[PDB]
């Protein structure tokens, strides 16, 4: 009872709950998946619309040429955090005149969440990643959770109802490094619509999707330009 | 715990307890009667109980971890009519924070939302909403999460 | 007696008979972990003895100590929580550094407990922060005034002494060493080190080895804070 | 830390501020405070509380202050705060006369000061000034002038007020026995012994259980003076034999 | 960061509770007493150490501020260290800026203002001491009081600390204005003595005088001198 | 720094503090206001005399501008607050636009003032509503009364303050064009309204009237108990 | 550094297939003495990229601390990823820059060069912030007595060798000795390609020929 | 109510916030740390929360600088953020005193930083544990530790995590004192996988490490060929 | 106790959502997006004759060719209607191009949700706003309608309606609203709901409209004109 009203007031068990909540608060939103092959990367996204009239909500953003990410949580937070990755890339693009090694942004991005956790009145990102980029050590997908703690994945899918997506891809983890693009992005639709609820099917209306390679920008697919990737499903 | 305070009625309970700690461990040793206790709070027992012979043993159970949420889950389904399609592994993953009392919750409701939809046999979707209700979750009015 | 008035037993602030029961608590402290020294001041020497537990075969028994040099001349004894402990060596060893930086001489002991108490004191009266759990014993020559033997407490207490204990078993050996300067000088040679070792025993009831005691020594003919080795302390053990 | 904040600074269900009630409710308890405007003069009379064999007498004063060459006040509630509160008014007085070179008008100077204790009561966080004031001076725009202020910040002019222990019966003789505007200071400084008398119920005037001041015009200059003990004796003496042969 | 609210807050009947606390435990202290003789002017405490192994010099009560003002106290000893420094610097901060000796009402004013500010302030508590001041400053003896509210009070003759109702009894018998130096640091010895569980030998009181020569402790030697009456 | 946050939503979306604000702005003497076809008048009512304050000092209708004034009701260090800060504001205005300020600009920056302070961290709202009146320069005659809350609308005729609903329904039932028809008419009219609470009148009111280019109107005792037995 | 103190003279590198070859003097001088007379002036950054340095030599140190800090740092991470010559390149730009606009300029005209990835590198940056790449450089007085001849024979052979650049280097270390003022006999010559860095001993300019 | 900061006494004298913090560091999995005379060897037990992670998530070694290696245990977001405390505490002190910084100094340095932490209402202990330890020709090699309250002491052997005990049993019959990392490391391979515990988790893959002789001075991860031949001796250990 | 920034046990920041809770107390307003225009339509909510209803300014325009209707309190869009028109004006002066309406709506939602109490400024915001508006506008990508609620979360929207009644409103709008209205059957639409969700009957002194088209800039409806659309209303 008193020990979830600050982020900086252990439980007697060594937990703390506030940023447990937050985690709650990354997974009570949309569905979203990442893949690696040998060669791209793919992110593949559902988006839910408050009523009929409104229009579904993005939820894949550009970072740079070679990084996108796909979020699932509260929006701030998820444009405050492409705010800080677009001005690391920058940076890095000025002073380096290269692109910024991946893994190293996910660094920087754990570290940045890692302060609110620590200090009192601070409340941690509720929002949640998947980061999907090409660096010269090839394609990576990483994911990172309102507790400043990121994951090196080859697949994974945040979210609610996230874990039929996710047995779907443990399932099927062998192809991925061998797949086409074709093959790899089929794979991630497929796995989100195990995601979605019986009777309602993947749509131009409810998908978006994101890629990087090896001599391709990253991309967003989305509105009736998905239809060439649903067409075949 | 024993403390000082002007308040009466806890010194009777303090007195029975007492009397079993003598009883336990004692003048007159007694060597062919063992005792067993269950708490949910041991932070509040006296250290004269769980002094080291009277009680000797302590046994912790946690909270049961993702293997052990399959295995209760499959005991407890074990006499009901269950398709050969869920995956055992995906419920344990997706109930995080599930005491051990807590499949019979989500097994029995499930088989009790197979019976509301008049089905005969269960299938993913039946714990699915069983465990939809065992969480016990309400709503915002709103989803502006995205 | 023991009334309370909202957060005073949470925070440093009075309560209502005029008692500050953080800090009688970070006194609690002071004997969490199980050690106690003892001082002693002769009359050409001065001597910090402290027990040395090696609580297992895995630990380095070089490193684990409670003997350390704020300056060349100066050296203490540091009992209660370790951590707080080597706070309050780091700050003590930056003052005397500093003192000898602006002032251009060595850094009295005296003053060195004053400026630390000081900041003890600080600490006792704002109530964001709490107050340390570990108490100090200084020992070394003034040019004019003789050994010197000082010690400090959470609270800010910085009183000189003839001969001191610190820790758990504080009274005992404070009775001890009462008894003792009563009774002649309370050791008068540099054959302290033989009446500290007793107190020690005698308190504790040990029969110390050896490899189980730390000692320290300052002597008039050789003031630099020395750090008694093994096989001195062993001649010593011998000794009585 | 909220575990701890006291939230001095807040509105109650009610729209009261409690801090600020209870900073008045100290007032209530201090040595009584008179004031009474004549048409030649203003005064101060407030009761001496440090009633002692042991006490040393320093100063000029013990509650008065000198804040100008034309101004004077005096205090009820907290000691330290009360010092605190003269320094400042004192600097406002010094930055006023030295921006202008004028003295400071009254009004100008009191609603200085309540505006420091008004804005220490909006924000942050503080406990405010258990004070509360009473003024005397003269400027060239309402003369001889008796001001009053409170822990809210609220001041108000009064040809005569009280401020402090029994506040309502001081007042209610105040009332009961002022003749506005035919007033001279020897009859104002009569009244003020009369309603003190009353007021300190504890025993009678002993000519060193109070203390009195004046401020009048002369010689074209300001003039601030405390009552000795031979004039104030023997006012008390004149008001007892008023009294003997009234009845 | 530090907390930026005041700790002390006026009670539902207007009193602020932890300045009476402080209060309190300055009650509950050693005790200690001033006298303001007609050619000096006389402090003088209680200061038995625990055990025989505290060294009587190895700190004093009764520490002066300039050559000719010093101050003793009765209550915690860490907040008269700390009020000690504090006075010694706004002594020489008066003396850098008007280049003459500060006088003991303003340095009393001003310690005062000091301890009113930790009354107010916030994320801290009062100060648990209260101070005698004695100055010889224009010819003439002062004798001065300091409490944890910040008030001060000119005092002819007081006695603060343990069982300081029936030390104020005492002195309120034996004051004479017309007292010299000598009789009146007697007094003092005696009031001390009214209540001391003990034998006063040298080594457990302490006293400091002030006169035109200057405010300066005594001698213990000097002190068991005195005492022998 | 003091960084608390004083003000704070809570469940069913309520600001509490702005509420006990307008809850103590409904402890304060009666405001009226109403506007005719030339002539403001802005109506208090004074608590009592009291035969010993100067009621110089205890002003209540206060000016901000040669062409605009104000009045409030409930606690008074906020309203002395508002008032220097609207005086600032207005002459600040003359100074860069050259052109004197309007009755509704100096009604949104205090509004904004209020909001500031509601919305902030560590500072308690104010407790005040005012009723500023006025002519701008194309001499159209105004009315804006501004919330705790930081809101302000317009009006031909408000009573803001202790017994606000039953003013307010006075001049509700009343207001007509033949009540405005004549200045004199007008200000008969505020002083009935105000009759409603207050219990002496003459010695328990304080009047203003303002015109075009006539400065502010105080009236006088004798004059204001002229006007009511007129009224009589 | 508003006034050089102790400083080193002209630094040249050409490059070739397989790599760059860069040479420089030891000496500092103390304006036309010849003071610290054993001081290199070549240093290697990373695996794949060196550095010479003309001017105060004090500044030289730093940069050569800052950097190696640097390479010292992201060899820490062994995230897979190493800064390539034309990264040290940039941020050297950037620095430079960054403090000449701060009116407190680093006095060293500075020459990079590196081979990585199958391709050579070879870059200047001066105290004020200007940077180019070119495939011979010169700094100081080499840039008017050794230039020209680089220049030359790369103009009339495109792609040089290993022994060709070598010998190219020697002679215009030579012309320097000769008509360059405050030079030293000394030398040092780095040369990167795919195995490393490597700086050979105090090579002298022993042919000298003096037919007066 | 007096275990809501760290800066409140229990009335017995304990920071109980500060008990919690390590608490928490027995949930983690377990890492050791063995000297000898040639260096020091690190190995830990990470364990695979799912299937679909590569080799090498979140590594629980890192290098604070290239003579020093951390082994961490606990939340890992402190972990990280000590660890980059620690490399700016290296790359400072080579900055100003000129050398590769003595490695207790660091240690003492981290501690510091860490019980800095454990005093104040306005933050919270870290809940991590770790182990710092280098080789050089000089200070020879060096084992330290550093728990939540900010305590360093020198080991010769430790276990930081959740079978910290049955490790510690184990650790204490190696002998370290005469061997070298080589054997060492076939040793911590050995105590890595007596302590872990296959009914309660999954399955793990080992991260190993070492800095001593064999390396001149530099801390590094154990090549493949190494880990997996004593990966294999582990696994036949354990029959 | 329970500091602003704090997560329930769902995962949702507590004053975020009793400030959603806030804009039901508001009046109802309504927009329709049309490919001839968008226009608003707005309740006035006069609760007393004797208030000049001209004073109630309730519909602004950010822009000739932006406008904002709001829902909640009137005292707290008035820093995001100026932060909206600073904006807009700042991307006129740098690029000399028309800021764009997904960009403002951008712009004002980020504004939103920066509230804290640990280490911000001298005076930052401290509770969430608790307004809800409406940007629509014709941008060079034609008519645009947006809907922006108090957690920063902003959405493109064919038809909304936010208010007091603001549920039933929207079943309304989803039964007439389709793909091919006109401008002056959308307003004509927009006035039916309206007059019937208000308590008091339609009249012209008492709503406020406005459309704004590609010809035309932002257009308020005048008391004649209002009068003229309400009469065949």
């Amino acid at each position: 009872n008193q020990y979830d009203n600050d982020v900086t007031v252990w439980s007697p068990q060594g937990r703390i709950h506030q940023i447990e909540y937050a985690m709650e608060a990354v997974k009570q939103g949309s569905a979203t998946v990442g893949l690696k092959s040998k060669t791209h990367a793919v992110l593949v996204a559902l988006k839910r619309a408050q009523s009929e009239l409104a229009a579904h909500q993005k939820k894949i953003l550009h970072v740079d040429n070679h990084i996108g990410i796909s979020i699932a949580g509260l929006t701030a937070d998820a444009r405050l955090l492409c705010n800080f990755m677009r001005q690391e890339c920058l940076d890095s693009r000025f002073v380096f005149d290269r692109p910024l090694p991946v893994s190293r942004l996910v660094s920087l991005i754990g570290s940045k969440t890692q302060i609110p956790t620590q200090r009192y009145g601070r409340r941690p990102y509720g929002v949640g990643l998947l980061i999907a980029g090409y660096d010269d050590m090839g394609p990576h997908i990483f994911q990172t959770c309102p507790s400043a703690n990121y994951f090196d994945c080859r697949a994974m899918s945040i979210g609610a109802r996230s874990q039929s997506a996710r047995t779907y891809l443990e399932r099927h983890m062998s192809e991925f490094m061998e797949c086409n693009l074709n093959e790899l992005v089929k794979h991630g639709l497929r796995a989100l619509r195990e995601t979605l609820p019986a009777e309602q099917d993947l749509t131009t209306k409810n998908v978006s999707i994101g890629i990087v390679g090896k001599d391709l920008e990253f991309t967003i697919y989305d509105d009736d330009d998905v239809s060439p990737f649903l067409e075949g499903l | 715990k024993r403390f000082d305070s002007e308040k009466a009625g806890d010194r009777e309970v303090q007195r029975t307890m007492l009397e079993l700690l003598n009883q336990l461990d004692g003048f007159q040793p007694n060597t062919q009667v063992k005792v067993i206790a269950a708490t949910n709070r041991v932070d509040i027992l006296d250290p004269a109980l769980l002094r080291s012979g009277r009680l000797d043993r302590k046994i912790e159970f946690p909270m049961p971890n993702e293997e052990a949420r399959a295995r209760i889950m499959q005991i407890h389904s074990r006499k009901m009519n269950v398709s050969p399609d869920v995956n055992y592994e995906e419920l344990a993953r997706c109930t995080d924070d599930f005491n051990g009392a807590q499949c019979k919750a989500v097994c029995v409701e499930a088989g009790m939302i197979a019976l509301r939809r008049g089905a005969t046999e269960l299938t993913h979707e039946d714990y699915m909403e069983g465990i939809l209700e065992v969480q016990a979750k309400k709503k915002a009015n709103l989803q502006y999460y995205a | 007696r023991g009334s309370s008035a909202g957060f005073d037993r949470h925070i440093t602030i009075f309560s209502p008979e005029g008692r500050l029961y953080q800090v009688e608590y970070a006194f609690k402290a002071i004997n969490q972990g199980g050690l106690t020294s003892v001082a002693v001041r002769g009359k050409d020497c001065a001597v910090i003895v402290t027990q040395k537990k090696v609580p297992d075969k895995l630990l380095d028994s070089s490193t684990v100590t409670h003997l350390f040099k704020i300056t060349e001349n100066i050296g203490c004894v540091m009992t209660g929580m370790t951590a707080d402990s080597r706070s309050q060596v780091q700050r003590a060893r930056y003052e005397a550094a500093n003192w000898k930086y602006k002032y251009g001489y060595e850094i009295p002991v005296d003053m060195l407990c004053k400026r630390i108490a000081d900041i003890s004191q600080v600490y006792t009266q704002n109530a964001e922060m709490r107050p340390l759990g570990c108490c100090m014993i200084l020992i070394g020559i003034d040019e004019e005034q003789g050994p010197q033997v000082y010690k400090c407490d959470p609270a800010g207490y910085y009183c000189g002494f003839k001969a001191t204990a610190a820790g758990v078993k504080q009274t005992e050996s404070t009775s001890f060493l009462e008894k003792k300067v009563k009774k002649k000088f309370d050791w008068t040679f540099e054959q302290t080190v033989e009446t500290a070792i007793t107190c020690l025993s005698t308190v504790l009831s040990i029969d110390f080895k050896p490899s189980e005691i730390e000692v320290g020594v300052v002597t008039v003919e050789n003031p630099k804070f020395r750090i008694l080795t093994e096989a001195e302390i062993d001649a010593h053990l011998v000794a009585l | 830390s909220r575990r701890y904040d006291s939230r001095t600074t807040i509105f109650s269900p009610e729209g009261r501020l409690y801090q600020v009630e209870y900073a008045m409710e100290a007032i209530g308890h201090a040595g009584t405070c008179l004031g009474i405007l004549a048409n030649d003069g203003v005064l101060l009379a407030a009761e001496r509380r440090n009633i002692h064999k042991l006490l040393d007498e320093v100063f000029f004063s013990e509650k008065i202050y000198k804040l100008n060459e034309d101004m004077a006040c005096s205090v009820a509630g907290i000691t330290s705060d009360a010092n605190v509160l003269t320094n400042e008014l004192r600097l406002i007085a010094q930055r006023y006369l030295l921006q202008y070179q004028e003295p400071i008008p009254c009004e100008q100077l009191v609603t200085a000061l309540c505006d420091i204790k008004q804005a220490y009561t909006q924000f942050g966080g503080k406990r405010p000034f258990g004070v509360s004031l009473l003024y005397i001076g003269w400027d060239k725009h309402y003369g001889f002038q008796l001001y009053q202020s409170d822990p809210s910040g609220n001041y108000g002019g009064w040809k005569a007020t009280c401020i402090g222990n029994n506040s309502a019966a001081a007042v209610s003789m105040l009332k009961q026995d002022y003749k506005e505007g035919e007033m001279t200071l020897k009859s104002a400084l009569a009244l003020a012994i009369k309603v003190l008398n009353k007021t300190m119920d504890v025993s009678k005037l002993s000519a060193e259980k109070v203390e009195i001041a004046t401020l009048t015009r002369e010689n074209g200059k300001t003039v601030i003076r405390v009552l000795k003990q031979k004039e104030v004796e023997q006012l008390i003496k004149k008001h007892e034999e008023e009294e003997a042969k009234a009845e | 960061r530090g907390y930026s609210f005041s700790l002390t807050t006026f009670s539902p009947s207007g009193k602020l509770v932890q300045i009476e606390y402080a209060l309190a435990a300055v009650a509950g202290g050693a005790p200690s007493v001033g006298i303001k003789a007609a050619n000096g002017v006389v402090l003088a405490t209680e200061k038995k150490q625990k055990s025989i192994l505290y060294d009587e010099r190895s700190v004093h009560k009764v520490e002066p501020i300039t050559k000719h003002i010093g101050l003793v106290y009765s209550g915690m000893g860490p907040d008269y260290r700390v009020l000690v420094h504090r006075a010694r610097k706004l002594a020489q901060q008066y003396y850098l800026v008007y280049q003459e000796p500060i006088p003991t009402a303003q340095l009393v004013q001003r310690v005062a203002s000091v301890m009113q500010e930790y009354t107010q302030s916030g994320g801290v508590r009062p100060f648990g001491v209260s101070l005698l001041i004695c100055g010889w400053n224009e010819g003439r003896p002062y004798l001065f009081q300091s409490d944890p509210s910040g008030a001060y009070f000119a005092w002819k003759a007081t006695a603060m600390g343990k069982n300081y109702v029936n030390g104020k009894t005492f002195l309120e018998k034996r004051y004479n204005e017309d007292l010299e130096l000598e009789d009146a640091i007697h007094t003092a010895i005696l009031t001390l003595k009214e209540s001391f569980e003990g034998q006063m030998t040298e080594d457990n009181i302490e006293v400091g005088i002030c006169n035109e020569a200057g405010f300066r402790r005594l001698t213990p030697t000097e002190v068991k001198d005195y005492l022998a009456a | 720094s003091y960084d608390r946050a004083i003000t704070v939503f809570s469940p069913d979306g309520h600001l509490f503090q702005v509420e006990y604000a307008q809850e103590a702005v409904k402890k304060g003497s009666t405001a009226v206001g109403v506007r005719g076809r030339d002539i403001v008048v802005l109506g208090v009512e004074k608590k009592s005399v009291a035969k010993l304050q100067d009621e110089r000092t205890v002003r209540k209708i206060c000016a901000l501008d040669d062409n605009v004034c104000m009045a409030f009701a409930g606690l008074t260090a906020d309203a002395r607050i508002v008032i220097n800060r609207a005086r600032v504001e207005c002459q600040s205005h003359r100074l860069t636009v050259e052109d004197p300020v309007t009755v509704e600009y100096i009604t949104r920056y205090i509004a904004s003032l209020k909001q500031r302070y509601t919305q902030s961290n560590g500072r308690r709202p104010f407790g005040i509503s005012a009723l500023i009146v006025g002519f701008d320069f194309d001499g159209t005659p105004r009315l804006y009364q501004t919330d705790p809350s930081g809101t302000y609308h317009a009006w031909k005729a408000n009573a803001i303050g202790r017994g606000a609903k039953s003013v307010r329904e006075f001049l509700e039932k009343n207001y007509t064009d033949e009540a405005i028809e004549t200045d004199d008419l007008t200000i008969k009219l505020v002083i009935k309204a105000l009759l409603e609470v207050v219990q002496s009148g003459g010695k328990n009111i304080e009047l203003a009237v303002m015109r075009r280019d006539q400065s502010l109107k105080i009236l006088n005792p004798e004059e204001i108990e002229k006007y009511v037995a007129e009224i009589e | 550094t508003q006034n050089p103190m102790v400083t080193g003279t002209s630094v040249l590198g050409v490059k070739f297939e397989g790599g760059v070859v860069i040479a420089a003097d030891m000496l500092g001088s103390y304006g036309s003495l010849a003071r610290f007379r054993n001081i290199s002036r070549i240093m290697r950054v990373n695996n794949s990229t060196m550095l010479g340095a003309s001017g105060d030599y004090a500044d030289f140190q730093y940069l050569k601390q800052v950097l190696g800090q640097m390479v010292i740092d992201e060899e820490l991470l062994g995230d897979g990823h190493s800064y390539s010559p034309r990264a040290i390149h940039s941020w050297l730009t950037r620095a430079m820059y960054s403090r000449r606009s701060k009116m407190n300029p680093l006095w060293n005209t500075m020459v990079i060069g590196g081979y990585a990835d199958g391709e050579s590198f070879l870059g200047y940056v001066d105290m004020l912030g200007v940077a180019y790449e070119a495939p011979s450089l010169a700094t100081g007085y080499g840039a008017y007595l050794a230039q020209p001849l680089l220049r030359e024979v790369l103009e009339k052979q495109p792609v040089l060798s290993q022994t060709e650049a070598r010998d190219l280097v020697e002679r215009c270390m030579r012309v320097l000795y000769y008509r360059d003022a405050r030079s030293y006999n000394r030398f040092q010559i780095a040369t990167v390609t795919e195995k490393g860095v490597e700086i050979e001993g105090p090579l002298s300019t022993e042919t000298n020929w003096d037919i007066a | 109510g007096y275990d809501l900061s760290a800066s409140t006494f229990s009335p017995d004298g304990r920071v109980f916030q500060v008990e919690y913090a390590m608490k928490a560091v027995e949930n983690s999995s377990t890492a050791i740390g063995i000297r000898c005379k040639d260096g020091v060897v690190f190995g830990v037990e990470k364990l695979v929360l799912s299937k679909l992670y590569e080799e090498g998530s979140n590594k629980r070694l890192f290098n604070v600088d290239r003579h020093v290696g951390m082994a961490v245990a606990g939340l890992l977001a402190d972990a990280r953020s000590l660890a980059d405390i620690a490399r700016e505490e290296a790359s400072n002190f080579r900055s100003n005193f000129g050398y590769n910084i003595p490695l207790k100094h660091l240690a003492d340095r981290v501690a510091m930083y860490v019980h800095a932490y454990t005093l104040y209402s306005a933050v919270r202990p870290f809940g991590c544990s770790f182990m710092l330890g280098s080789y050089s020709v000089n200070d020879g090699a060096q084992l330290y530790m550093i728990d939540p309250s900010g305590v360093s002491y020198g080991y010769w052997g430790c276990a930081i995590g959740k079978a910290r005990q049955a490790a510690k049993t184990e650790i204490e019959k190696l002998q370290m004192k005469e061997m070298t990392c080589r054997d060492i490391v076939k040793e911590v391979a050995k105590i890595i996988y007596i302590v872990h515990d296959e009914v309660k988790d999954k399955a793990f893959e080992l991260e190993l490490s070492w800095v001593g002789e064999l390396t001149n001075g530099r801390h590094e991860i154990v090549p493949k060929d190494i880990r997996e031949e004593a990966e294999k001796y582990a696994k036949e250990s354990l029959k | 106790y329970r500091g602003v920034n704090t997560f329930s046990p769902e995962g949702r920041l507590f004053q975020v959502e009793y400030a959603i809770e806030a804009i039901k107390l508001g009046s109802t307003a309504i927009g329709i997006q049309t490919s001839e225009g968008v226009c608003l339509a707005v309740e006035k909510r006069i609760t007393s004759p004797l208030m000049e209803p001209s004073s109630i300014e309730k519909i602004v325009e950010i822009d000739a060719h932006i406008g904002c209707a709001m829902s909640g309190l009137i005292a707290d869009a008035k820093t995001l209607i100026d932060k909206a028109r600073v904006e807009t004006q700042n991307h006129w002066f740098t690029y000399n191009e028309t800021m764009t309406v997904e960009s403002v709506t951008q712009a004002v939602s980020n504004l939103a949700l920066q509230f804290g109490e640990e280490d911000a400024d001298p005076g930052a915001m401290s509770r969430p706003f608790g307004v809800a508006l409406l940007f629509g506008g014709v941008d060079e990508k034609g008519p645009q309608l947006f809907h922006m609620d108090p957690s920063g979360t902003f959405v493109q929207c064919d038809a909304r309606a936010i208010g007091s009644a603001s549920e039933g409103a929207q079943s309304s709008l989803q039964e007439v609203y389709h793909k091919s209205m006109t401008l002056k059957e959308a307003i004509k639409s927009s006035l039916i709901i309206l007059k019937q969700v208000m308590e008091e009957k339609l009249n012209a002194t008492n709503i406020e409209l406005a459309t704004v088209q590609p010809g035309q800039n932002f257009h308020m409806f005048t008391k004649e004109e209002l009068e003229e659309v309400i009469k065949d209303i």
